[PDB]
């Protein structure tokens, strides 16, 4: 019967959830760990991703 | 033993380092800091570096494993490779700072609300809501109608010398 | 700086964003895996042509 | 060592068998939760035909009775049931001889020894034990595995121990990727008399090598039991694929139960 509100609540968090793991995409960078390119790349190299 | 330093015998040794296009079985002595807890540090285990309060964790880690990570993947324990302990990290504390501010026109006093950090990471007439840290706001047990709202359930007005007081 | 403005009227203004950057960097690696032996050749009591 | 010949060589014919819901391992060292994580690795999918023999540790009775070269693709399950440690040791690489570098991963009685080399494998290996009598205990007395081993290219001795010499089913992972040749292992107490038992189990890693090197076929070793003069162990193969599985881990973190995507439409909408 709650469905209503707890959908809602799901959808919420579901959002929550997409955008969290959209920072685990690299989206053509070497690495979507921006500490990772910073250390193991010049900036000049870095910039690029 | 009477010859000249020329003519004497030298032992010498040779230290080379094959580097191939394989993976390294020999590291130089890793530097490792003592250990900080209850505190934000930039914490590095194993080369996984992060930002974070580490702290003593109650969770029941396998031998063989040796990061916790969380629906965000994010990684929510770590174990210390010297002393096998487990440690939780907990992230930096951090939050929106605004301002109850009374109209300029009638008072150039203001609060500040830090929202959802304890008031205990603050720099520096401190009041620990659920809402956060308010700063500058004078806790008042009586209850008006409300005015600012800062938020669960409590409202701040500019009210008697007179001052914001939230309630 | 905010509000564009010099007049402030009354209410609550998000207006920055707290954080509370480490104070210091912990490192803590393997402080064994296994001892390379250099000591049994400098400290060979005899040595090779 | 010097290579011990038989002059009849013979091989038991290969059996199938199905999979069940076996060949989970752990693919990372992550610590989850009370939690479902979906992972693309190379697992053993579900209900997957696998090819079990039948390993002669006793002759009685002069029919050499060796193992198969079996290929390697990208990882291989092996699962041994038996009640003494028959099955002891495996051999990979491409050629299996001096021309190309080898990998002898061995359990004997004292410790486990792990030699990448330019080994040039024995036609038969052997590892013999025979039963002192005056000390009520078997002591194993001849190894005569691979005839020379030159340009070593690894070596790893774990600390010496005493192996003994109601069934154990031990399954073993080995997945060679990245240059990397992991092996995950995992023991349970199994009192099935025959056949692969059906039921779920992860497999803790026990350890990961940088051998780096080409495996493409490998190879059983059994225990012989010398006698004055029936029980022999069995295990089975299977073959890892690409595979995304559904793992949930309890709240100790252990590996409950993994469902396997592509089995069916169902696990699909799981
Ligand atoms: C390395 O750390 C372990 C962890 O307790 C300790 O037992 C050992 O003595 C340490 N060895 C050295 C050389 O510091
Ligand atoms: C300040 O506010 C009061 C009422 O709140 C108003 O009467 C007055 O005109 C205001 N002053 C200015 C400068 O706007
Ligand atoms: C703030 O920290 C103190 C001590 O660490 C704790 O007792 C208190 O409950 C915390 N505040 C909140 C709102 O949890
Ligand atoms: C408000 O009332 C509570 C109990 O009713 C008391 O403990 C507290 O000190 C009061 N606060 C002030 C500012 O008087
Ligand atoms: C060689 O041995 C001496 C004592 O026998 C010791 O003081 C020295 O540190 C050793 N050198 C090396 C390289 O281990
Ligand atoms: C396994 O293979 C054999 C012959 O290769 C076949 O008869 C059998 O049906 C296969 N298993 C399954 C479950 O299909
Ligand atoms: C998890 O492990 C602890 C270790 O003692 C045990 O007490 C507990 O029962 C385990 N949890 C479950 C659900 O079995």
């Amino acid at each position: 019967a709650l469905g209503k509100l707890q959908d809602v609540v799901n959808q919420n968090a579901q959002a929550l959830n997409t955008l969290v793991k959209q920072l685990s995409s690299n989206f053509g960078a070497i690495s979507s760990v921006l500490n990772d390119i910073l250390s193991r790349l010049d900036p000049p190299e870095a910039e690029v991703q | 033993p009477t010859y000249g330093v020329g003519y004497q015998p030298y032992r010498v040794v040779v230290l080379s380092f094959e580097l191939l296009h394989a993976p390294a079985t020999v590291c130089g002595p890793k530097k490792s800091t003592n250990l900080v807890k209850n505190k934000c540090v930039n914490f590095n285990f194993n080369g996984l570096t992060g930002t974070g309060v580490l702290t003593e964790s109650n969770k029941k880690f396998l031998p063989f494993q040796q990061f916790g990570r969380d629906i965000a993947d994010t990684t929510d324990a770590v174990r210390d490779p010297q002393t096998l302990e487990i440690l939780d990290i907990t992230p930096c504390s951090f939050g929106g700072v605004s301002v109850i501010t009374p109209g300029t026109n009638t008072s150039n006093q203001v609060a500040v609300l830090y929202q959802g950090v304890n008031c205990t990471e603050v720099p520096v007439n401190v009041f620990q809501t659920r809402a956060g840290c308010l700063i500058g706001a004078e806790h008042v047990n009586n209850s008006y109608e409300c005015d600012i709202p800062i938020g669960a359930g409590i409202c701040a007005s500019y009210q008697t010398s007179q001052s914001i007081i939230a309630y | 700086c905010t509000l564009k403005s010099f007049t402030v009227e009354k209410g609550i203004y998000q207006t920055s964003n707290f954080r509370v950057q480490p104070t210091e960097s912990i490192v803590r690696f393997p402080n064994i895996t296994n001892l390379c032996p250099f000591g049994e050749v400098f400290n060979a009591t005899r040595f090779a042509s | 060592s010097q290579c011990v010949n038989f002059t009849t060589r013979t091989q038991l014919p290969p059996a199938y068998t199905n999979s069940f819901t076996r060949g989970v391992y752990y693919p990372d060292k992550v610590f989850r939760s009370s939690v479902l994580h979906s992972t693309q690795d190379l697992f053993l999918p579900f209900f997957s035909n696998v090819t079990w023999f039948h390993a002669i540790h006793v002759s009685g009775g002069t029919k050499r009775f060796a193992n198969p070269v079996l290929p390697f693709n990208d990882g291989v399950y092996f699962a041994s049931t038996e009640k003494s440690n028959i099955i002891r040791g495996w051999i990979f690489g491409t050629t299996l001889d001096s021309k190309t570098q080898s990998l002898l991963i061995v359990n004997n009685a004292t410790n486990v020894v792990i030699k990448v080399c330019e080994f040039q494998f024995c036609n038969d290996p052997f590892l013999g034990v025979y039963y002192h009598k005056n000390n009520k205990s078997w002591m194993e007395s001849e190894f005569r595995v691979y005839s020379s081993a030159n340009n070593c290219t690894f070596e790893y001795v774990s600390q010496p121990f005493l192996m003994d010499l109601f069934k154990n089913l031990r399954e073993f992972v080995f997945k060679n990727i990245d240059g990397y040749f992991k092996i995950y292992s995992k023991h349970t107490p199994i009192n099935l008399v025959r056949g692969l038992p059906q039921g779920f189990s992860a497999l803790e890693p026990l350890v990961d090598l940088p051998i780096g090197i080409n495996i493409t076929r490998f190879q059983t070793l059994h225990i012989s039991y010398l006698t004055p003069g029936a029980g022999a162990a069995a295990y089975y193969v299977g073959y890892l694929q690409p595979r995304t599985f559904l793992l949930k881990y309890n709240e100790n973190g252990t590996i409950t139960d993994a469902v396997d995507c592509a089995l069916d439409p169902l696990s699909e909408t799981k």
